[PDB]
């Protein structure tokens, strides 16, 4: 039990898939000339 | 972190075997997760920053209990924490980029002071 | 300890570079007035020419295997 909760706390081999993150900071588009379902969720006034 | 730090300071320089073995098991378990930005998520990133703090504490505490002995496995663990920067680079708006690099370089500085101690 | 005895002898420099470059005995015999043992020349030549003197998972394994596996007057000594 002690070992298993440590493994749940610290999953060594379970988590790391490939370690291949691109690391660039993601950019959000705020323009209001294109109509899309995702933009409508974040942009309210129409 | 708090429990092991009190534990390490309590058995300071007196040396022991069970405490050393427990910390060896703990550091072996906690070492692979260290400085792994796999899925760049703020919740995950904060938790693994706490992991970096926790692994810094375990190495320092393990060194504290086994001070002045020149042990092998403690040296083995502290050598590994010392070498290999890891992090986002390698393998495992200008001021804004400056702050982004500053956060990572400060993380490396914090990781280095612990292993040097 | 031994070099001053080498500088004492005069013809050492010429014969040794000629040994270095493995020059033929005919060129040696043209301007050197003392006999040189051909067997010694071939033996030193033989000694001179004697020359007996999947990528991200290996980093986790080789970071662990190479950094946690404790293996328990100038240099001029090449």
């Amino acid at each position: 039990g002690i070992n298993k909760v440590l493994d749940h706390l610290a999953p060594s081999e379970l988590i790391k898939p490939v370690k291949s993150c691109h690391n660039k900071p993601s950019v959000l588009v705020l323009d209001d000339r294109i109509v899309d379902a995702a933009t409508k969720d974040l942009y309210v006034n129409g | 972190a708090g429990r092991i730090l009190a534990m390490g300071i309590r058995f300071a320089s007196t040396g022991n075997l069970k405490i050393r073995n427990i910390l060896l098991s703990l550091v072996d378990k906690f070492l692979p997760l260290y400085q792994y930005p796999g899925k760049q998520n703020l919740d995950f990133r904060l938790t693994i920053s706490v992991i970096n703090v926790l692994t810094n504490v375990i190495v320092v505490s393990l060194s504290m209990v086994m001070c002045a002995s020149g042990d092998l496995e403690v040296l083995r663990r502290v050598k590994y924490l010392h070498e290999v920067a890891s992090g986002p680079y390698s393998d495992l708006s200008d001021p804004t980029a400056y702050l982004e690099d500053k956060k990572d370089i400060d993380d490396h500085y914090g990781k280095f002071i612990s292993t040097n101690l | 300890f031994v070099k001053p005895y080498f500088q004492e002898r005069k013809h050492l420099v010429n014969v040794l570079l000629y040994a270095m470059l493995d020059l033929p005995e005919e060129e040696l015999k043209e301007k050197i007035n003392f006999n040189v043992d051909m067997k010694a020349l071939l033996s030193l030549v033989d000694t001179l020419h004697d020359s007996d003197i999947i990528r991200h998972a290996m980093l986790y394994e080789h970071i662990l295997n190479y950094y946690i596996a404790w293996v328990p007057k100038s240099s001029y000594i090449k």
